[PDB]
């Protein structure tokens, strides 16, 4: 890939972060949309068009 | 810079394009979730009516008198009538109360879960380290609008007390038929014998109130909701612009 | 290679920023209205 | 006394075997007829097991309303005479292969409910009383472990004729004092069975209820759920005390439009949502089960779902929670923010595929996949609160 | 009218506990207040992360969090 | 004295009670609201 | 102040509604601009529509003052006193 | 100082009193001064 980059090898684990956030606050799970943000991930690790 | 300054100015002419487009779908009824909401307040009232009237009781009323003087502890039996008036009144007043509690913040929770996607309020974060002042204004007319409403239920409401010309209907239930009872018929000071004339009050109360809450629920309520939002959430949306 | 591949990370960014302005919003409400209450003892007394 | 209350088949059972690694309780599908069940503490020496059985009374009732419903022209007498009970027998497996299956049609899942309550009379009558409920133990029964009691009544004639269940088991869950009751469900067929898990509920013994809520698979909200959380919230006793769960959370992972509906309808209708929890009890329970095994038993594939694997022409069925493993592993996403690289390939078995991920990968993947399915939140919440 | 007559007494009563309440109140506020602050921390590490991350090939800024106050 | 007062409030309360001569017809009718109701009284206001 | 100007706003969007009174033929026909249009108005200047005013505005009193009439005799004074007595007496309980 | 308490109660109900009196002496009319402002306000918008 001609844009690989170094600095999103812990991208991963930061998005891992802020979703066990969310979960972690009870009153916030009314808004819970993390599988949307899970699948935009999905598209922009190991990309495929 | 006057790159940024253009877009500052795009941004504000899109938020209160936004805010008109919602709030005049809204008024339209293209807004169904709110459709919904308006019909299910209809059907709660006219249901609220129709049980209170069918399960009314003299004795309660004669009750609520008796609270209301309480030097005595005997109440004449016209009170019966005038605190039968008060007391559905009131309580329709309450139930108009809580459900205009119920339908604003829904739709005022309705309105704050879309705004929060589109790119015009997105793009403010970008450029901005904060959201300026969109919340609070929300909040802030979210009170007023609770306030006016609530003022008009109320104010609408205490026409009902007045008594109509279909309460005086005498094919249906004199008020005389008291005498029968005073004569010698009720011998003591209880209540009990005018436990008898229930039904014919229940039906004069039936005749007489019906019409007000067709004709309040019907005509008024659904103009004064759009008004009220109508002419407070543009200025607003203007200062926030 | 040029056009598409940002474009996943836009979208990604675009879609999560929601949450994490539900998550600052919440922490900062909860954050002022415990600081709203007194600290001192003296002033906390005569609340009770 | 927690309660577990919802419609047929919605998990509860699962969820609470999930709730207490171990596979107590049976999940059955057309077999659960009135079965309530008890789990309570009970030291490591004094794991026990308490069985009531429905009175000959009952067996005649339920069989009288299930001949009713399906039409068989018998007497009332028929549970005690033989040959009526072999002609009812014969005319419900009848009905059972013209509608091609037991649980292909409600007459169907009807027909093989009265089958297996007249078997379960035959083979238990020494066990059931004329008009009382008889109890017995395991001491009494010849039942050498919970194991082999669970199994027991894990079978449909034996759950059909079974009244009430009291185990009792050692978990730190239970110290406390906690008494997890799981009521038939609330769509069942029986109105009776129905009005008991009702009133169970109502009842003010009920310390705590769990509301089972099958939305996440179905899409929207079934007419017996609503009213069911109707009363809940018009009873004030308990209205307090109620918490709600979605189980089958895993179908909405790879399926998005019944997953913006639950997030739609959790939002329009619950608005505090510190007592609404998300959970997948058959892969929490499944993974929590599966971390017991090793390679030499295919990770539990030999030993926990050898039942399950077994075909009828040797092939070797797919487990559900293989194949939900890999659907997890493959569509989920729900691995698709963390180290492992799982690859599932078109090429291979489900089994062969699941077998293949766990030995590159191991336990930690099991691990993510519970802490996915959630069930330790729900179960750290509800010790907290009590 | 006599009961709201002698909430002197009442006070003189309750003084010998207002303190140590008192005390486990602002003890309680203090801990939730730096337990919250401990996980905004912890969300602005991951927010600046993630935003060094697409500065590199895009131009985006999710929310980062300062002077609360 | 505490006796007498009690006596007179217990017998001076009967009064309230509707009497057959607050209900004589000839003298005045209750009715006669209905005449001022009926757009007489252009209002709340009770000075018809 | 702002439940009076709520209320007083409120009530007042209602006199745009065109009440029947607003539709009397016998006073004002709206057709009238077609005599003006049919070669009589000889450009796109509004000059001739001036002779109608007179109607018009005959027709507004007709329209309008009953609705004025009605709200400020009927409904202002009963909405100022309930107002009143409304909001002041908890203010004076919680004052107490 | 139990005869300071007595005397709080006492101004509290008082004040509620005289506000009672007030708004319902403007409610029946007898607020002179009030009567005047209304038929201003009512002169005013027949004439507008």
């Amino acid at each position: 890939m001609s844009k690989i980059a170094p600095q999103c090898q812990n991208l991963r684990e930061q998005v891992n972060q802020l979703i066990e956030l969310l979960r972690q606050e009870p009153t916030l799970r009314s808004q819970q949309d993390t599988s949307i943000v899970e699948t935009a991930l999905g598209k922009a690790l190991s990309p495929r068009f | 810079l006057t790159l940024l300054n253009q877009e500052m100015q795009n941004l504000g002419i899109e938020f209160k394009k936004y805010m008109s487009a919602q709030i005049n779908d809204v008024v339209i009824g293209n807004d169904r979730e709110f459709d919904q909401d308006f019909t299910k307040l209809k059907a709660r009232m006219v249901a609220r009516l129709d049980e209170l009237l069918k399960t009314f009781s003299v004795m309660n009323a004669y009750k609520r008198a008796t609270e209301s003087h309480p030097r005595n502890s005997t109440a004449p039996f016209i009170a019966v009538l005038v605190e039968a008036l008060y007391y559905l009144a009131n309580e329709l007043e309450d139930a108009f109360i809580e459900a205009i509690h119920e339908l604003v913040k829904n739709f005022f929770q309705r309105l704050g879960d879309r705004l929060r996607k589109v790119d015009c309020y997105h793009q403010v974060y970008r450029l901005v380290g904060n959201d300026g002042g969109i919340e609070q204004l929300l909040r802030r007319a979210e009170e007023d609008i609770t306030k006016a409403l609530v003022n008009e239920a109320r104010t609408e409401c205490d026409r009902y007390v007045r008594e109509s010309p279909r309460f005086y209907d005498e094919g249906t239930f004199s008020i005389y038929q008291f005498r029968q009872t005073l004569q010698q018929t009720s011998q003591g000071y209880d209540a009990q014998a005018i436990v008898e004339a229930e039904p014919a009050i229940k039906e004069l109360l039936k005749l007489d109130f019906e019409p007000k809450v067709f004709n309040t629920v019907r005509k008024n309520f659904r103009q004064t909701v759009n008004n009220t939002l109508k002419t407070h959430l543009l200025p607003m949306a203007e200062e926030q612009a | 290679a040029e056009e598409k591949y940002p474009e996943l990370f836009a979208t990604l960014a675009n879609d999560l920023q929601p949450l994490c302005i539900a998550l600052r919003q919440f922490y900062l409400e909860n954050y002022r209205q415990l600081d709203s209450q007194p600290r001192e003892i003296a002033a906390m007394k005569a609340q009770e | 006394e927690i309660v577990f209350a919802g419609a047929f088949s919605a998990g509860k059972s699962m969820l609470i075997n999930a709730l207490l690694e171990r596979e107590l309780l049976y999940s059955a599908e057309g077999h659960a007829t009135g079965t309530e069940c008890h789990i309570e503490y009970a030291n490591a020496n004094e794991e026990r097991v308490v069985l009531t059985f429905l009175s000959e009374a009952e067996i005649r009732q339920q069989a009288l309303i299930l001949a009713k419903y399906l039409n068989v022209n018998v007497g009332d007498l028929n549970i005690n005479q033989p040959e009526a009970v072999k002609v009812v027998s014969q005319y419900c497996q009848k009905i059972i292969a013209e509608e091609g299956g037991e649980n292909k049609s409600e007459r169907a899942k009807q027909a093989n409910a009265l089958h297996l309550l007249l078997i379960g009379f035959e083979q238990n009558r020494e066990r059931i009383n004329t008009v009382q409920n008889s109890t017995y133990s395991m001491d009494q029964l010849n039942f050498s472990s919970l194991a082999e009691a669970a199994g027991y009544a894990r079978r449909g004639a034996n759950s059909a004729v079974l009244k009430r269940l009291d185990y009792f088991c050692n978990h730190s869950l239970l110290k406390d004092g906690n008494v997890l009751v799981d009521l038939p469900g609330i769509d069942a067929p029986v109105k009776e069975d129905a009005e008991r898990a009702y009133r169970k509920i109502e009842s003010p013994d009920t310390s705590a209820v769990i509301c089972v809520l099958k939305p996440a698979a179905a899409g929207d909200m079934s007419a017996e759920e609503t009213q069911l959380l109707e009363r809940i919230s018009k009873n004030h006793g308990i209205r307090d005390r109620v918490f709600y769960v979605f189980n089958r959370i895993d179908d909405t992972w790879y399926n998005t439009q019944l997953r913006q509906r639950l997030e739609g309808l959790i939002q329009s209708q619950f608005r505090d949502n510190s007592r609404v929890y998300k959970t997948s009890g058959l892969l929490g329970f499944y993974g929590s089960q599966v971390k017991q095994t090793n390679s030499s038993t295919r990770f539990g594939l030999d030993s926990i779902f050898a039942t399950t694997i077994k075909g009828f022409d040797g092939e070797e069925e797919t487990p559900q929670f293989v194949s939900e493993f890999n659907n997890y592993c493959a569509n989920s996403g729900k691995l698709l923010s963390t180290a492992f690289r799982v690859s599932v390939n078109g090429y291979e078995t489900s089994n062969e595929n699941y077998v293949r991920i766990l030995s590159e990968w191991g336990i930690p993947l099991v691990d993510q996949l519970i802490h996915d399915s959630g069930i330790e939140s729900f179960r750290s919440g509800i010790g907290l609160y009590l | 009218q006599i009961i709201l007559e002698q909430y002197d007494v009442a006070r003189k009563y309750r003084e010998q506990t207002l303190e140590q309440d008192a005390e486990e109140k602002i003890a309680r506020n203090s801990r939730l207040q730096s337990e919250i602050k401990q996980k905004i921390d912890l969300y602005q590490t991951s927010i600046v992360s993630i935003n060094e991350c697409l500065k590199a090939m895009q131009i985006f800024e999710q929310l980062p969090v300062i002077t609360e106050s």
